[PDB]
């Protein structure tokens, strides 16, 4: 009875508990009587897995406490392989003498006994394999299997496989009466993320040792893609940037003041430092967004902020109609005008759960069918999560289109070709933003019906425009960024350059020559 | 149209381990475990022989 | 008979019980035992191995003196070294710091109680400086790896258990060879006041019977846990260093051998470097080529957490090596005065930190072979020849065209290029070197510009690829290569495909680069009879 | 004997300062020998007060290549057994793959330890060792490049390259090496520490010619 599942560290894992709890140990509860007259057999074998750096062996080593009796067995994989012929095939069919004992003695009054492997993946591979060394390892296996399934009525044995890879496994072990529920555990959400900072950080906060600045909330937002590995190991690196400021390490000797050790502190920008060393395997890093858009936005005219409303526009609309499930756009407009940046401005003010973006870059290097299938992987992974941003990047470039034959890969096109058009699994909703400059292509393929909605984008032509962006770039003095204006009044009037161009100038003539003479100069050249 | 696209078969290598004879035991077995109760008997000799010599 | 130093400063003693029938288990308190030995015995002279016994509430001791420290009025810090010689002596104040240990029977519970003060065998050895270690360059590395694995054992153990943390287990070090990626770890085995590393050479584990790989990797622990058991905290560190690691770890999963030896061993270390038991005391070093292979759940954290890269010298870290290698040479007078070290260190461009050596040898065999004459004029050996030998800056001169870079292998195509020479039988040429140093000096000095690209046109024969190469000479950039067709003949495409790839890859390491394309024409396979050529290297250009 | 406060050579020198080039019978093939002779065995003759006041280690490798049917095994043999030094351990090529799980790797093994005990007992007085490898591209190659479903050439690379170089330092042995083709080495094989010196052995001039015909009539 002096127990509930608050008292132990494992956080943000609740749900798994509650599923756990009612498959394995709900029916063991009862008095006896009822299951027989119940007619139920119980469950034998369990498995939990997942990928490396989630807790398990953490759930392993804590779950005896609440499991009354005594002790579960614990074993290695590899101790149980031995040198002697036989010993191996002995040492397995030797745990289970103890209860097996009991039980045929007791009855049913039998204490349930508990063993677990860790790291069953060592020897327990799918014996109906070949290599045609020594059959130990088959032997093995075939040992459990016979005290595993013909149990003669031992019913009080629950064994627990611990992996981080299930494919390896026999398919022998993983059927109905051996290892019935495997339990996959993966990444923790954002509030379990929050209670791992909890469970973690309990004892330096009792003990006055974190400033009060800090707040924990504010860090697991930015945390997004963290195990609980991690976090400790964030942990420990923001309290070794605190220990380091008094002893300073090399140089001189161990200066240590003795006063200060007292007033030892963390602090957030330690945190942050901390932030700054680790680096996750979690990998999607889209991160990729902000980079496109480094360059930022002005707002220097009305279309952007057009535009960005019926961006605004879509974005409701995709979120609140139930009937439609998908919508697709076209954004086109002259080379260098500036587009895919305005895409990801409206992806990113978004704020959906889901975003990825797709960029030649990642895709340089590959043969065409790993293209394809690093496509595939990428439609199919979207689908899952109720709300999706996807963007497409310079379609002509990812077809390979040149003029000369003309020609370009066909396969891709029809992929994409198919994939626009595939309405998702039940009750999924997708937004599609593709981005192009080469139209008439598009159009001479015909493969303009498969957009919704298409987005021109022109580039600027009024001078007026160009001294707003100039004085955001504060390239020169007010008097300066007047007389130039002035000047290219009459210079050139007429005016058609794009907006890239216009920065690449502006900083080329802010070094050499800000006066007139050099950057006038390259926009007449240019225009 | 073609070219290559998975090829080999007639080649291939494996290494080859070993086990050993169990009633190897423990190294105990004969000449051995007996030189316990062996070198009881043979601190007989020296003493019983130690009272001839005295 | 001292002078100045008169006074006890800090005083460490090996506090045996008297009796070790009478052993008390009560808590004894180095403070009060302190207080008590001050008071009882003031203004006295101790040296070194006096032996006194001392009598506290009935319980009797054979204090040693094991080390005394003595310091002169006036001293704000006790620089004065703690001397074990037995003449030095001083007079006990009421300022000593007593340090109690336990005794050689270890009896003695003895107390830290807030003495903040150094751990009992704290492993750093207090006073420690980095250029004792005798690696030049690399000044930056040693800050990242001492400050997070080895910085908080040294710090009193109380206080880390209020912070309630474990200590780090794990380092790993990676690079292209020669970059001197084992020095470090032998000199940290070596200098730290640890245990003897347990040295293994990389494939040294597996063995012949089933069964015998797995134990000996578990027989490396062994003492480790023997000893914490007992001990607890106060145990001293143990170090064992894997040496070229993935000879034997690799990805588990593949189809390596056709046995699956290499799995249990990955699977052996594994569950015994984080496992269900804590160990908290122990520390691995590991040293590779290639950090692909190595099987990813090592790499989480918990096991293998700090990861240090070591690359190539700069200019700096050259002239520190030659300040290291020739160290004993100068000192020993043998050198001549002539040679000057930075012009040595600006010769040597991409000169690797296992190069230098051979240099160095190299000059010497000069030298020397100028004495013997092996062969011909045999037995001039004679005191008078030996007696004055001195290197001299030719040697080292000749001694460059025996010893070569292995990375500076590129820009060798690239000086070679304008062995035609050069004119300027026109004023054009200069404008145009001109406007290309220009820009070269504006992408140095910008930080937003981080990327320009030029063209070069005019007919053919008109002498295009030279004038690139002279304005890419001037530069003097760290980092410079060339791509030409001459590379890139006889190979298959997909390889070609690689090694450009390959190529832009490495050229994101250092912070400034200059890399040339000659004849994109040739490159592509043009032909006008189709014209043919090939799409695929075409693309992948454009896109990079 | 003992050295005399007179610097004279060592006791037991490796050389012999009676020692002449025309001595081996290896027409054609002269400045090569020349630059061998300085870069390696120089360092071993002058007495060891000053080389150790020079804190340099000799060279540790060799490394021969040309075209077949030239005279390498010639030169092998020749300064295997006109020196004054323990009988070398020849190896022929795969010779060193064995059978079982780990019987190649402790044969490479095998062949040090001699040198390293005698190394441990006495130091810098030790008698000269000699290994030979007698065609080294057999099973030596790039790490990475062959499938090697037979996982050989990388455990016998590594164990190599730890064992010459190693955390524990030895300088009293000395490892040549012939090939026909060193553009498939492993490229850690041949950085300085390990193989420093590498010469090609080329078709013989005219003059050479005439000096191999006076040799072997
Ligand atoms: N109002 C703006 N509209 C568009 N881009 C802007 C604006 N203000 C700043 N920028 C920046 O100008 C740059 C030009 O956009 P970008 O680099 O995407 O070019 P692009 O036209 O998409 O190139 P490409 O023709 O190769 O597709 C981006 O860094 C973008 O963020
Ligand atoms: N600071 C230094 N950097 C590099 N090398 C140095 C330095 N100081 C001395 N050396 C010499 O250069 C050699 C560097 O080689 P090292 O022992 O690191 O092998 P390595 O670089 O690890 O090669 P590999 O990675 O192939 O084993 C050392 O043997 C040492 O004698
Ligand atoms: N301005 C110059 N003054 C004097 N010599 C030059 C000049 N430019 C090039 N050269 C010399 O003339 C030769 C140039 O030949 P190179 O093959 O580089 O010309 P190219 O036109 O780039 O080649 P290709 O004929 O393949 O196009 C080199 O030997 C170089 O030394
Ligand atoms: N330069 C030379 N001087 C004297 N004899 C030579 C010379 N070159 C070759 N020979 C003769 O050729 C014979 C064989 O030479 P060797 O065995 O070295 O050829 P190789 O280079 O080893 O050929 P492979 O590379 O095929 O083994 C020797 O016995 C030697 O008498
Ligand atoms: N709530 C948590 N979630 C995940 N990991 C945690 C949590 N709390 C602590 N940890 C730490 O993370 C580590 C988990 O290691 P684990 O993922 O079990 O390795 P493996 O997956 O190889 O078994 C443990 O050291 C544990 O102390």
């Amino acid at each position: 009875p002096d127990f509930k599942f608050e008292d132990l560290g494992v956080g943000g894992l609740d749900k798994e508990f509650t599923k756990i709890f009612r498959r394995a140990f709900a029916s063991r509860i009862f008095p006896p009587s009822v299951i027989e007259k119940l007619g139920i057999s119980h469950v034998k074998g369990l498995l939990l897995y997942g990928p490396p750096g989630t807790g398990k062996t953490l759930i392993a080593r804590k779950i005896g406490t609440m499991l009354n009796a005594k002790e579960p067995k614990i074993v290695n994989g590899p101790e149980i392989l031995s040198k002697y012929v036989g010993s191996s095939e002995e040492n397995i069919r030797n745990l289970f003498k103890d209860a097996e004992a009991e039980y045929r003695a007791k009855g049913e009054e039998s204490s349930l006994h508990i063993i677990i492997f860790d790291e069953l993946d060592s020897v327990f591979k799918q014996r109906g394999s070949r290599g045609d060394g020594t059959g130990v390892g088959d032997n093995v296996v075939n040992q459990l299997l016979a005290k595993m399934d013909g149990v003669d009525q031992l019913n009080n044995i629950l064994v627990i496989g611990m992996t981080n890879r299930k494919d390896l496994i026999d398919s022998a072990l993983l059927r109905p009466g051996r290892f019935e529920v495997q339990v996959e555990i993966h990444l923790p959400d954002e509030k379990g993320r929050l209670q791992i900072f909890d469970i973690q950080t309990k004892k330096m906060r009792e003990n006055n040792m974190m400033s009060d600045d800090v707040n924990l909330a504010e860090l697991a937002a930015l945390t997004k893609n963290f195990s609980g590995a991690e976090i400790e190991g964030l942990v420990k690196s923001a309290s070794s940037f605190a220990i380091n400021k008094t002893v300073n390490i090399g140089k001189g000797a161990t200066k240590l003041n003795t006063k200060d050790i007292a007033k030892l502190k963390v602090t957030r920008e330690d945190f942050l430092n901390a932030l700054n060393d680790v680096t996750p395997a979690f990998g999607i890093s889209e991160e990729d967004l902000k980079t496109c858009v480094e360059g930022g936005m002005m707002l220097y005219s009305e279309r952007v902020n057009s535009i960005l409303k019926n961006g605004a526009r879509y974005v409701r609309q995709v979120r609140e109609s139930d009937k439609s499930r998908l919508v697709s756009l076209l954004i086109h407009g002259p080379a260098g005008s500036g587009k895919t940046a305005l895409a990801a401005e409206i992806a990113l003010k978004s704020g959906f759960p889901f975003i990825r973006l797709i960029s030649p870059n990642e895709l340089s290097g590959m043969s065409e069918s790993a293209k394809i299938a690093y496509i595939d992987n990428t439609f199919r992974d979207a689908y899952k999560s109720p709300l999706n941003i996807l963007v497409i990047d310079s379609l002509e470039t990812l077809v390979d289109w040149v003029p000369i034959g003309p020609r370009f890969s066909n396969n891709i096109l029809q992929m994409l070709k198919v994939a626009l058009k595939r309405k998702p699994p039940q009750d999924r909703r997708l937004l599609i933003m593709t981005t192009t400059s080469a139209y008439s292509v598009l159009q001479q393929m015909d493969i303009l019906s498969c957009f919704d909605n298409e987005i021109a984008v022109p580039n600027m032509t009024n001078l007026d425009e160009l001294n707003n962006v100039m004085i955001e770039s504060n390239f020169l003095d007010d008097a300066g960024r007047v007389k130039v204006i002035n000047e290219l009044s009459r210079s050139c009037p007429n005016f058609n350059v794009g907006i890239k161009k216009t920065l690449t100038n502006i900083e080329t003539a802010r070094h050499d020559e800000d006066p007139v003479n050099e950057l006038v100069e390259l926009m007449t050249q240019s225009a | 149209e073609v070219e290559a696209a998975i090829s080999d078969v007639g080649g291939q290598q494996i290494f080859s381990q070993a086990l050993l004879n169990a009633n190897r035991r423990g190294e105990a077995k004969t000449a051995l475990a007996e030189v316990q109760a062996r070198h009881q008997e043979l601190l007989k000799l020296e003493k019983s022989m130690a009272e001839l010599t005295q | 008979y001292s002078g100045k130093q008169s006074y006890l400063g800090s005083i460490d003693i090996d506090i045996s019980f008297r009796a070790r029938g009478k052993a008390v288990s009560t808590v004894f308190d180095q403070d009060e035992l302190a207080k008590q030995f001050v008071r009882c015995y003031e203004s006295q002279i101790f040296s070194p191995t006096q032996y006194l016994i001392m009598e506290f509430q009935g319980h009797f001791f054979d204090l040693k003196i094991r080390n005394v420290q003595a310091i002169d009025l006036g001293d704000i810090e006790p620089t004065s070294a703690v001397a074990t010689g037995i003449e030095t002596k001083g007079i006990l104040t009421k300022q000593t710091q007593i340090n109690f240990f336990k005794g050689r029977d270890g009896l003695v519970n003895l107390k830290s109680s807030n003495s903040l003060r150094p751990r009992s065998n704290a492993v750093i050895r207090p006073d420690f400086k980095f250029e004792d270690l005798g690696v030049g360059g690399l000044d930056k590395e040693f800050t990242k790896i001492f400050r997070r694995a080895f910085a908080s054992r040294i710090f009193p153990p109380s206080v880390i258990e209020k912070l309630g943390i474990s200590h780090v287990k794990g380092l790993l070090l990676y690079g292209p060879p020669g970059t001197g990626k084992t020095l470090i770890a032998r000199k940290i085995g070596t200098m730290l006041n640890a245990k003897e590393p347990k040295i293994v050479n990389g494939p040294e584990i597996l063995s012949k019977y089933v069964g015998s790989s797995e134990e000996n990797i578990r027989n490396l622990f062994k003492d480790a846990e023997a000893e914490y058991r007992a001990k607890g905290e106060e145990s001293s560190l143990h170090i064992i260093i894997f040496d070229e690691l993935d000879s034997v770890f690799k990805q588990r999963g593949s189809r390596g051998d056709g046995t699956g030896v290499g799995d249990n061993v990955v699977n052996q270390l594994l569950a015994k470097m984080d496992g269900v038991d804590q160990l908290n005391n122990i520390l691995v070093i590991g040293m590779t080529n290639r950090k692909d292979l190595i099987d990813s759940a090592l790499l989480r954290p918990g096991r293998f957490e700090v990861q240090v890269e070591i690359h190539l010298p700069d200019e700096k870290g050259r002239l520190q090596i030659f300040d290291i290698q020739t160290k004993k040479m100068r000192e020993n007078n043998m050198m001549s005065d002539d040679v000057n070290l930075a012009e040595l260190a600006a010769l040597t461009k991409n000169f690797s930190g296992a190069e230098i050596e051979g240099l160095v040898k190299s000059a010497s065999s000069f030298a020397i072979n100028k004495t013997v004459n092996i062969g011909k004029g045999a037995t001039k050996l004679n005191t008078k020849d030996i007696a004055k030998l001195k290197v001299t800056r030719e040697d080292f001169l000749n001694a460059l065209n025996d010893v070569t870079p292995a990375f500076g292998i590129s820009e060798e195509d690239l000086k070679t290029c304008v062995e035609g020479g050069m004119m300027l039988y026109s004023e054009r040429v200069n404008s145009i070197l001109k406007n290309g140093a220009r820009y070269v000096r504006q992408v140095r000095e910008s930080d937003k510009s981080r990327l320009v690209s030029l063209l070069i046109h005019g007919p053919a024969g008109s002498g295009k690829t030279a004038l690139a190469a002279e304005i890419a000479l001037k530069s003097g950039f760290p980092f410079i290569r060339l791509i030409s067709p001459n590379e890139l003949s006889g190979m298959s495409e997909s390889a070609k495909i690689a090694y450009i790839d390959n190529t832009f890859r490495d050229a994101y390491k250092s912070p400034l680069n200059i890399l040339v394309i000659d004849s994109l024409e040739t490159l592509v396979d043009w032909v006008p009879i189709g014209p043919r050529f090939s799409n695929n290297i075409l693309q992948m250009l454009k896109v990079a």
